[PDB]
Formats: structure tokens, C-alpha cells, sequence
RNA sequence: AUAAGGGAAGUCGGCAAAAUAGAUCCGUAACUUCGGGAAAAGGAUUGGCUCUAAGGGUUGGGCACGUUGCGGCGUGCGGUUAACAACCAACUUAGAACUGGUACGGACAGGGGGAAUCUGACUGUCUAAUUAAAACAUAGCAUU
RNA sequence: GCGGGUAAACGGCGGGAGUAACUAUGACUCUCUUAAGGUAGCCAAAUGCCUCGUCAUCUAAUUAGUGACGCGCAUGAAUGG
RNA sequence: GUAUUGGCCAGCCGUGGUGACAACGGGUAACGGAGGGUUAGGGCUCGACCCCGGAGAAGGAGCCUGAGAAACGGCUACUACA
RNA sequence: GGUAAUUCCAGCUCCAAUAGCGUAUAUUAAAGUUGUUGAGGUUAAAAAGCUCGUAGUUGAACCUUGGGCCUAGCCCGCCGGUACUGGCUGGGCUGGGCCUUUCCUUCUGGAGAACCGCAUGCCGGUGUGUCGGGGAACCAGGACUUUUACUCUGAACAAAUUAGAUCGCUUAAAGAAGGCCUAUGCUUGAAUACAUUAGCAUGGAAUAAUAGAAUAGGACGUGUGGUUCUAUUUUGUUGGUUUCUAGGACCGCCGUAAUGAUUAAUAGGGACAGUCGGGGGCGUCAGUAUUCAAUUGUCAGAGGUGAAAUUCUUGGAUUUAUUGAAGACUAACAACUGCGAAAGCAUUCGCCAAGGAUGUUUUCAUUAAUCAGGAACGAAAGUUAGGGGAUCGAAGACGAUCAGAUACCGUCGUAGUCUUAACCAUAAACUAUGCCGAUUAGGGAUCGGACGGCGUUUAUUUUUGACCCGUUCGGCACCUUACGAUAAAUCAAAAUGUUUGGGCUCCUGGGGGAGUAUGGUCGCAAGGCUGAAACUUAAAGAAAUUG
RNA sequence: AAAGUUAUCCAAACUCGGUCGUUUAGAGGAAGUAAAAGUCGUAACAAGGUCUCCGUAGGUGAACCUGCGGAGGGAUCAUUU
């Protein structure tokens, strides 16, 4: 309540709208497009990357486990960050330089589960696909 | 309520249904008329020239007895003064406060007040000018204002 | 200040009948409250009312029979051309069989349904039910 | 006084010398006690000859009668020349064409500049005959 | 002589031991000691012996210059910072 | 001067023009439109791309012929590649 | 998931869609979590400290209504009949003509109707015409007519697309095709609506704006004079001149006419009368108390605390009485009481200007409401220069307590606390509740003004003043109740909201980072105003219930 | 009527200086967030053992303490001649 009723006030109504519109946090981030300048994607859903080492993280208070995440070097902008890699005993098939393949946990840059600091998961490696090659349906080229 | 106020006061004057003078006046148009163009000479000013005819004999409305407005009459007799009565005295009050306002520094009341009272005067100018009684170029400027008055 | 002496009369009609009053009291009265009223009472709506003349403005003093939910005014004017009526009983009707929405159009201020049957289009001002 | 190429490699140290310099027009940072810094930094033009334009002063304005020997007057009474005519007079500023061994503040006269630190606020004063400074004085502040 | 006041009066304004789930340091604690134990600030500065202190910058190369660090032989508040 | 009007240009003379009803400037991961996606109604978002209009042929400028070009499967010059 | 795992690794069995299913990013619904329709602002995120005021938004009522006849079209019922006809003295509904004081502009030309008679011819009507009295309607041309917004109907506007009609491509997504006996043939379709902003015409005349007669500079007349310009054909032709006539502009005299001004808003401004208040400014008067000083009497303790000490004392402390000086402050009366825009305002009296409410058969006549930027005031503390400096007392120095005590307790004590001339502009600046306007329930108190009344009291006494009863206007508040509202506490507004629109301005969108960094701007400074991002998290938070 | 030539115009390109925008190295200084069985105290929630909070100013290892003026979101809706 409180708002301009009059026939001719369609100016009050459309400034009023435009400017308290930025209140919100899903329109800012996307007018101010922090993904084409911060996210280390450049807006697009997928990278490709090489690894550097693999990294083991604990997990959070009430869990305790040992992730096995791993290190890449982004070849797109030369950036280093951090990634998750997924299932079990998969850390043996990547080694170094392996010229991974990566995504999102779906949590739009936000940390999944109990895993701190990791936004990103490797979906192939050496380009043969890790779930594939995960129940043997294929065989890793050396 | 008002203009510069908190106040919610209703007092004013019930004008009666009636148009038509009481059959115990008994005095013509045309011979009441001579004593308010004598009484304006003297110098009274429209406003408490009714009160004085009202007060001490006859008259209680002008414009039921005559069929015309009383300071109309004035002005088509050539006596309606060359600014309106409100203004005047809106102006003679502003000039008697910066009067006091000069001598008394730091009254910080008073400069509230007259702030409000010259809000006041524009906005009352306004009116007279875009309705033509007042020359479009008039304007109040403080220094010479205290002349006007007298 | 005053700004809708119609959004005062319908206000004041509206409380007392939803506390059961009989009787209406409205301090300005104009010709379109009075046009307002007829097309209530040729409906049934409401009773006799009486326009008491003071020199001011006048008065009106309305009679209630129960019968009435609600009456209810628009305030900014809307321009509504002959093609989108519909839209508004749609909106602000709670059946189509019955209940009334008040148009003004070139040829005085009436219903929405004799309206509609004059092929005629204007300006809306308020409606009951 | 002048020197090819290099341009402080000399020396305690750019000591001495060189480079800049007038006027007209553009352009001008950090900082700041908002007064300055500022001629900041950094650019362009400059002769001779033949022309054009602008900037002033002085004297003149209609009828109608009466003295004085066409004139000075005495008057009475109208118009504002859609500002005209003649004469007189020095300098200061701007613009155009042509011209030359591309030169022209042609001699004289005539600021090198920038980024920072130490120290005294400034102008001023003293060891005449080896020391002119950070020394003395100063306005301001405080005490007896 | 005895007893008070006064520092924009002359001037002054400390040492030794332990101590934090590596190492280092010491927020913390005991102890001697008197008029008070250098506060706000500042620094190899015209004030630092060890000293050409250590790190950075400037150079092909710098005992010089500048910016930082401070248990400061022996900085410091109208003996003005 | 141009096919023609026009501060398009050359001379002389005035001092103007736009703006809080948002001028001027900065961003655009911006060719515009017909239109695509999603629905009670109102809307939000996309539109390089078969239809219409505009612009370009590595980056700038200049020009012949011809009714029609500042053309690049036409020429001249510079820069960068070759 | 820490030794019997419904959740990991496997085997059985089962579930969902199915030639398809999972994952990442983007976008819409879900989202009444962007809210014009339609969102919160007492306590959950959020009403600027307060007022004035410009852009901007919004603005009280009032001017031709009704009635009386006639008629056209369109539905419904009924009475039968046969798609279907008269009807019914039917009832509605749309529309078009006249009289009611109103009715409907005007001239020229076209063709020509209706009503009339003239004679000529048939079975009380007509061709009749080369008849005119006469033009219902219509057409073409000229002049006059307040102007916008709004709505109705037209015109003009792309193919594709969207909706949508037709035809069995074997159905369908598509396509614009096809169909008919047997044909050396015939026939059809390839529609239609919407766009919607701007521009062009037509009808309507409510709603919302605008113009007009007040120094008459007003309207009209074949009334009557002027002075200026223009000039069609008629007197053979040409040139010049004049009269009459026709038109335009402008100015007098007279006549004609109902000769021209809406109310006075429980809107607003101003005037007047008797009052009211701790509202503001300057000067002045008084009061005890605290501290200090002088005089006076006596003699051993006085202060302070839960208990002590630091401190002062026969150099007479503490205490008693009298006098003097200085600065600050106005007790009791003092309250669910008053005034001011808020911050705030309390001893007497004099002077100066200002204010609310009431009363009023005064005056003007829409002058109004809220406000982006902008401006005035703005507790306490703080800053710059003078005066003053009693009391308290940041900083500081001591005495106790305590394991420690840079504190809470006690004795001292600087800036400050007061005032004059200038800055600063923030507070839990709180009713945590914006401003204007309307309506809604019972009660009794109370402050100011006015009106009515029976009495008491009292005076150089009456009328006045004090007390009592009842009504009304305007305030600071209170008790009960819920038809109502909210999550609840609670509320006469926080009501009249899913049955959602009286007008205006500002602010908020999970918690942190953060009122931080940076830029700009004001200030002598302290600081004020404006105000992010990276990163991180699944909960923070409100009201109430049992412990 | 070709080469050549005089003076304007349209002007690519290069050099030097100024200004705006984006990215990025840096001794040292000073914050935030998370993970800890770390050290020192106990400020707040009960009258949290000195009622809590707001504005302003000073001080101390740290939470914090003290002065002035406010608020109840308090531990009081209340005391008579
Ligand atoms: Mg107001
Ligand atoms: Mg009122
Ligand atoms: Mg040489
Ligand atoms: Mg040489
Ligand atoms: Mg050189
Ligand atoms: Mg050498
Ligand atoms: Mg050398
Ligand atoms: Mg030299
Ligand atoms: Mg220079
Ligand atoms: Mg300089
Ligand atoms: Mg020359
Ligand atoms: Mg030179
Ligand atoms: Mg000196
Ligand atoms: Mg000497
Ligand atoms: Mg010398
Ligand atoms: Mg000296
Ligand atoms: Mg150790
Ligand atoms: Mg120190
Ligand atoms: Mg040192
Ligand atoms: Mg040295
Ligand atoms: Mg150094
Ligand atoms: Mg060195
Ligand atoms: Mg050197
Ligand atoms: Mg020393
Ligand atoms: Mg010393
Ligand atoms: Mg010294
Ligand atoms: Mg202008
Ligand atoms: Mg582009
Ligand atoms: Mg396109
Ligand atoms: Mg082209
Ligand atoms: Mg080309
Ligand atoms: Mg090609
Ligand atoms: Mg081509
Ligand atoms: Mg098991
Ligand atoms: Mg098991
Ligand atoms: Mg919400
Ligand atoms: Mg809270
Ligand atoms: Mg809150
Ligand atoms: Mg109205
Ligand atoms: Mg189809
Ligand atoms: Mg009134
Ligand atoms: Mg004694
Ligand atoms: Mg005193
Ligand atoms: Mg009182
Ligand atoms: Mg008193
Ligand atoms: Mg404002
Ligand atoms: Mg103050
Ligand atoms: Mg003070
Ligand atoms: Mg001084
Ligand atoms: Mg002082
Ligand atoms: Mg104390
Ligand atoms: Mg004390
Ligand atoms: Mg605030
Ligand atoms: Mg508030
Ligand atoms: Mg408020
Ligand atoms: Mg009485
Ligand atoms: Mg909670
Ligand atoms: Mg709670
Ligand atoms: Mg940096
Ligand atoms: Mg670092
Ligand atoms: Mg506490
Ligand atoms: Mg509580």
C-alpha cells in the first residue's frame, strides 16, 4: 500500500519498478553477468583441462572420509582450481597430464553435500568417459 | 485542518435559509448604499464596514438587501482600495515582525514564524496574479515592502 | 480532502448495511450519485431516498430492504473499449447470471448488460452486487 | 673564440662553458592553508611590397510680427530630418594577394626544465679584511 | 631547623627467570627494586659504536639515494614531538 | 558546388540551440523487424540464421568506365601477413 | 556407514518411461519470493528527527429534465393451423417523427414528387401536358460552427506465422489439392477474424479539462451619417474623367433587449470580541542550601563503610551562634494535568512581537492535499576565541577487596558542567505506529470557550466571582465489549481487503562479509551524506506452550 | 596530342607528447572466513551476581570500564491528610 493511483502517473509506477527490481540476488548476478568475468567458466556449462595432482579432502564435522578430489589448470584461461572425482577407486585411472573433462555439481557455484570448496567433476578422461570406462565398457588408450 | 497548523477548529457562520429581508426592515436599496460609500471615505475597509451597519442598525446581510455584493458596490463606486485587504494586512504583519526580528537576534521562533508567514504572502500572490488583479511584473521584495502600508 | 464523493456515498451504504441498518445518510449529493441510485432501484437493490435541499449542496437520506452483498467503486477510470468488457465481469463478478457493473458512455451511465445490448462502449465508475 | 664522431666515460662534485630567452595565439598535472602551484610541462607564427575594413571632432535645421543699419535681437508658436551635408585630425587592431637561395625578436637585448629527501614557516639582519648558514630577529603561544 | 605548595622552574622517566596440541615468539605468571620506571609518536634520520645492519627498488656493476624492519651503544613531547 | 533543396561549402552580419517530461557521457557477451519459448488473465525471456531493410569483403583512403559502383571473383597507394 | 546397513559393494524380486533414458549450463512456470490486476513496513528485513516548499501526482457542487400523441423494426408468451400464417385491443426491446418557452444554420442551381383544378378518353379513379399554383426528399457549389481527451463505425496496411473452413496424402505431422457417368468432357475451392502504437474520415455528446459580456473594447437593425479601397456590363472602339450601382475595411447618432456577475463547501484565507497557556526574547526581584572567610564558647576525637584504611585534629579538629562574598539551581504545591512543528518549556514583576480554541445573520470566492532535488530549526557530548569557575566529576594519583582488580566501594582531583560570538547535524531523536479525507459501540471522568437552570456563599454587596445539574465544540487520555482484524501478544484502529482500487511521499527482499573497501561531496578536526564486490553458510528470526 | 612541370584539394602512413579503459608484478602493513582436544580471563542469557541497550568522549592485555544525556525492548501499569 502506498503506491501512485492517479491515470498519469505510468512514469512513478515504471521508475519505482526499474529501480527496487535490483533487490534481487538471481536478476543482480545476472545483469552485472559475474559469470562471464568471475566464474571460472566463461559462461558455458563445460572445460576442458589438464591435471596437475591428486589432492585428498576430509569431509565435515559430523561425516569423516577422505573425498579424493584433484587439481586442474584450466587450458581456456590459464586459472588453476579445484575439482571433485566422483564414484570409487576411479583416482587410480586418471594420472598426470590426463587432459580431463569437467561440469558442475548442479548447486550453481555452491558447495555440494559435505565436500567444502569443490564446484566442479570430471566427466572423461584421456576423452573416453569415466562411467563408461568405469564398467568396462571400454578400454583406456595409452 | 489548515494551512500552517495542527488545529481542527469548525467555528465559523450558518448563513440563514431565508433570501428575503424581514418584514420590519423597512429601508429602501437605495438609500443604504450612501452610507457605506461614507463610510469607505472615512477609511473603514470593507470588512468591518458590514459589522459596524450590522452592529448598530439594520442590516444584516448587504447582499440580501440589496442584490449586490458589497465589495462590488466600492468598486463601482470607485472606492475598492488598489490591494486586497488580506494582502495588506499580511504585509503590514510580516513588516511588524522583521521590526521586532532586527532588534531581537536570536529569537529563533520568530524566524520560524516569519518563514511561514511570507510562504504565505507567495502563495497568496499567486493567486492574485494569475487571476489579474495584481499586475503580472509585481513582486514582493522585503527592503521597500514597509511603504506600501503606509 | 473530498476527493470521490461516490466512493463516500457507496462507503457509507455499504457499512450500514452489512450492520443491518435501515436507513442512509450521505452529506454531498450530486447527479451522478442520483443517476447511480436510479439504476440501483430499477433493480430492486434498494427503497425510497430523499434529497433534502439546503442551499449548499443538499443531502440524501436512503432507504434499505437488506437484499444488497456489496457496492464497490473504481477509482482511476479506466478506458475500456467494447471488445475486452468481458474481462471485467470476469474479474470482479462472482457469477455471470447475476450482479451489475456501471458504465459511463455518451449515452448517460448505465449497466453493463443493457450496455453491451446498445453496442456501446466508455468509461467505468463503479459496480454492485 | 671555433671545432669531425661520441655526449659527463673527466672529476670529491656537470666547477667552467654551451643550450632556453621578445611579442601574438593554443595547451597546462600531482598537491594545497583554495589565495597558489604557473612564464608549469609542451607547440605554432614573426621580413619586404601593393591593398581592404573598423575605432573620432567641429558647424548647420520651421513659420508670425516690432527696434537697431541682407543682418544681431526681442519675442510668440510648431516638428525630431525612417540622420543628412561640408570640413578637420593622430595612432592602435584585424584580414587578403604577390615576392625571396625557407630567410625574417636577422645586430643589440634576452627564464634551462622535471621527479624526490634533509632543514628553516615567509620578507628581513650579522663576523668591514678567509665562514651569509640550518645562525639571529619576527608575528603567534605560555609563565612571573 | 621543623611543615605544606610548585615541572610551558633546572631536570629525570629499570633488571632477572619460567610459559601456547612441531619450531619460533611470548598474550600470561613469579621475583628484585624508587620520587617515577619513556605514554602518543618517530628512526642506521644532521642523533646507531658494532655497520658497507637485513629486505625491496634504482645500475651491466652502487660503502651513494629512496621505501620498509626496530631490545633505540646514547630518539621523544614549549630543554617541544 | 550537386541530378536538386539544405550551414554541403566560401564571404558579411546577429547570439543563439538542447536539458530533471533525464540532455550529454559510459556499458552492451547490441544488426533492426516479421517473429520463437513459456500461459486463467496480466506478463517474463530469446531473435547470428530460409521473408523485408541496412552494412562489409585483412585494416584506411582515392578513382576510371558505365543509366547505374566510391564495386573489391575492377584499378592505385600505405600498414600487417605472404 | 563406528559388527545383525530398508540408503555403500553384489545376487534375486519389484517400480517408472520406452527406442529411448541420465547428466551440465541457460530460460519460463512453480514465484501474490518484484506484486498495475496482486505483494509487507507495532514486535519477523523496512515510516526520513521535525517543518516549509519547487518540479511531479491529484483536486467540492451547479447550466434542457420530464410529460402528452403517432409510427416502423425485432424477440417472448398465447390461439389454432399449415417449413409455417394471420393474429392476440398481449407483453417486452430497438428506432424515427410532432406539440410542450425548446424542433434543427443558410443562399444559388439541377431534376422532380405530394396536394390542386383545365378539357380531351374508359370501366369515381387514371394516362393525361407542349398546364402552372407547387417544390417531401435527393444532388452539386459557397459561407457561417469554442477547442482537446475519450468511444462507435469505416478506409488504407505482407507473404510466412497464430486461430480457423473445406478435401480420407492408406491414418497422422503435412499438403492446397480435387471431384463427377465411361466420356475424344464438365465443375469447384484455394475462405474468414485478430493485430493496434502513430496517421486519415464518420456518428454519439455522459465523464475529465479549456474559451466567452465587468473601466462593456458586448449582441442586433436592410434605422440613419460619414472616409478609404476594390470594380462586373450598359452607352461602337481605344484612352482619360464623372454619376448611379455592387463589395470590403473602419468610425459616429438613434432604436431594439428581462441588456452581461451561480452557490457561499461541518474546503481554505483574512477581519473582529472576551479569554487561555511552566510557547519565545530582553531586563529585573526573591529563596534556602553547598563551599570559603571573619568573630565566639568548650575539649578529644572527627570522616566514611558490610567491616577498615588513605585524610583533618589541643598550631583547637568535628560541633554551636552571628556576619560577608561568590557561582549554580528553583524543592514541597506537581497530577494518568497544560503549551509548542519537534528538540523542549516551572521564583516575582516590566517591555516586545507571536499563537490555539471558542463566539459571529462580518469579508474574498477554489485560492486546495502530499512532495524528488532545495531550505529553516535540531537534546547530550565535542570544536574555535573571551568572561566565569560554588558543586559534581572523564583522564590521573592514593586506600581497601581479590589468586590477580588498570573496576564495582572510599578520600582528592584536570578538561567539562555556566555564559557571549561562531561550527558540528547525530540519539531506543519511540507512540519502535507517515500526511489529508469519509463511515463504524457503550460508558464515565477531565482541560479551554460558549449556552440554559434551582439554590448557597459573599462583598459599597446587585449583574459578576466560587460551588451544583444538563447540552454542545476542540484536545491529552482511560474502562468494558468483538459484528471485525492479526501467527500471536494485542488493536475504536493495527477495522471498513481473496467480496482485493479515496489522494500523495519514502523505505525493505534469507543470515554473514558490511554501513566495510573505493570514488564523490560537506566540515578547522572529530566525522556526516551517498555506498559495492570477492568469499561463506541451511538456517538465523518472531509470538506463544510444557519443563 | 604522350613524358615532364607550377599552385590548391581529398588524404592513407609514420614519429613525438597528452588523455581514457582493461589486465598484471611488488618488500611491508592491516582485515575477513573456516578448521582445531591450543593459552588467558568470564562480557552477555536468572536482579548472570554492578539492571540491559542507544548517541558522544576518554582510558586499559583482552573481553571491557568510566563521565554526560536518553530509552524500557525492566526487576514497577498501583499508595490515600
Ligand atoms: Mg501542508
Ligand atoms: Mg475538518
Ligand atoms: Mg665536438
Ligand atoms: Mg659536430
Ligand atoms: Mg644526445
Ligand atoms: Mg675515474
Ligand atoms: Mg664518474
Ligand atoms: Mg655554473
Ligand atoms: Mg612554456
Ligand atoms: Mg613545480
Ligand atoms: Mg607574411
Ligand atoms: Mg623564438
Ligand atoms: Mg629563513
Ligand atoms: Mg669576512
Ligand atoms: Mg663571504
Ligand atoms: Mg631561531
Ligand atoms: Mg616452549
Ligand atoms: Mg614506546
Ligand atoms: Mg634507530
Ligand atoms: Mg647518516
Ligand atoms: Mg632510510
Ligand atoms: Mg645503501
Ligand atoms: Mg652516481
Ligand atoms: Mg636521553
Ligand atoms: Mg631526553
Ligand atoms: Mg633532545
Ligand atoms: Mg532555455
Ligand atoms: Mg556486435
Ligand atoms: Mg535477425
Ligand atoms: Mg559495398
Ligand atoms: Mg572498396
Ligand atoms: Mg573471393
Ligand atoms: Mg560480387
Ligand atoms: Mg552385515
Ligand atoms: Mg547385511
Ligand atoms: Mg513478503
Ligand atoms: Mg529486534
Ligand atoms: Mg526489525
Ligand atoms: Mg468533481
Ligand atoms: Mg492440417
Ligand atoms: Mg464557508
Ligand atoms: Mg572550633
Ligand atoms: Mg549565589
Ligand atoms: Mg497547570
Ligand atoms: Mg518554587
Ligand atoms: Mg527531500
Ligand atoms: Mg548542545
Ligand atoms: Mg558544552
Ligand atoms: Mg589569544
Ligand atoms: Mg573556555
Ligand atoms: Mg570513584
Ligand atoms: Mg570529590
Ligand atoms: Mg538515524
Ligand atoms: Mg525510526
Ligand atoms: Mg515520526
Ligand atoms: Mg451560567
Ligand atoms: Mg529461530
Ligand atoms: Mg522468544
Ligand atoms: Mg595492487
Ligand atoms: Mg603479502
Ligand atoms: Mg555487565
Ligand atoms: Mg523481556
Amino acid at each position: 500500500g502506498g503506491k501512485p493511483r492517479g491515470l498519469n502517473a505510468a512514469r512513478k509506477l515504471r521508475n519505482n519498478r526499474r529501480e527496487q527490481r535490483w533487490a534481487d540476488l538471481q536478476y543482480k548476478k545476472r545483469a552485472l553477468g559475474t559469470a562471464y568475468k568471475s566464474s571460472p567458466f566463461g559462461g558455458s556449462s563445460h572445460a576442458k583441462g589438464i591435471v596437475l595432482e591428486k589432492v585428498g579432502v576430509e569431509a565435515k564435522q559430523p561425516n569423516s572420509a577422505i573425498r579424493k578430489c584433484v587439481r586442474v589448470q584450466l587450458i581456456k584461461n590459464g586459472k588453476k582450481v579445484t575439482a571433485f572425482v566422483p564414484n570409487d577407486g576411479c583416482l587410480n585411472f586418471v594420472d598426470e597430464n590426463d587432459e580431463v573433462l569437467l561440469a558442475g555439481f548442479g548447486r550453481k557455484g555452491k558447495a555440494k553435500g559435505d565436500i567444502p570448496g569443490v564446484r566442479f567433476k570430471v566427466v572423461k578422461v584421456s576423452g573416453v568417459g569415466l562411467l563408461a570406462l568405469w564398467k568396462e565398457k571400454k578400454e583406456k588408450p595409452r | 485542518g489548515r494551512l500552517h497548523s495542527k488545529g481542527k477548529g469548525i467555528s465559523a457562520s450558518a448563513i440563514p435559509y431565508s433570501r428575503n429581508p424581514p418584514a420590519w426592515l423597512k429601508t429602501t436599496p437605495e438609500q443604504v448604499v450612501e452610507q457605506i460609500c461614507k463610510l469607505a471615505r472615512k477609511g473603514a475597509t470593507p470588512s468591518q464596514i458590514g459589522v459596524i451597519l450590522r452592529d448598530s442598525h439594520g442590516i444584516a446581510q448587504v447582499k440580501v438587501v440589496t442584490g449586490n455584493k458589497i465589495l462590488r458596490i466600492l468598486k463601482s463606486n470607485g472606492l475598492a482600495p488598489d490591494i486586497p485587504e488580506d494582502l495588506y494586512f499580511l504585509i503590514k504583519k510580516a513588516v511588524a515582525v522583521r521590526k521586532h526580528l532586527e532588534r531581537n537576534r536570536k529569537d529563533k521562533d520568530s524566524k520560524f514564524r516569519l518563514i511561514l508567514i511570507e510562504s504565505r504572502i507567495h502563495r497568496l500572490a499567486r493567486y492574485y496574479k494569475t487571476v489579474g488583479v495584481l499586475p503580472p511584473t509585481w513582486k514582493y521584495e522585503s527592503s521597500t515592502a514597509s511603504t506600501l502600508v503606509a | 480532502v473530498r476527493t470521490s464523493v461516490l466512493h463516500d456515498a457507496l462507503n457509507s451504504i455499504n457499512n450500514a448495511e452489512k450492520m443491518g441498518k435501515r436507513q442512509v445518510m450521505i452529506r454531498p449529493s450530486s447527479k451522478v450519485i442520483v443517476k447511480f441510485l436510479q439504476v440501483m432501484q430499477r433493480h430492486g437493490y434498494i427503497g425510497e431516498f430523499e434529497e433534502v435541499d439546503n442551499h449548499r449542496s443538499g443531502k440524501i437520506v436512503v432507504q434499505l430492504n437488506g437484499r444488497l452483498n456489496k457496492c464497490g467503486v473504481i477509482s482511476p477510470r479506466y478506458n475500456v473499449r467494447l471488445a475486452e468488457l468481458e474481462k471485467w465481469v470476469t474479474k470482479l463478478l462472482p457469477a455471470r447470471q447475476f450482479g451489475y457493473v456501471i458504465l459511463t458512455t455518451s449515452a448517460g451511465i448505465m449497466d453493463h448488460e443493457e450496455a453491451r445490448r446498445k453496442h456501446v462502449a466508455g468509461k467505468i465508475i463503479g459496480f454492485f452486487y
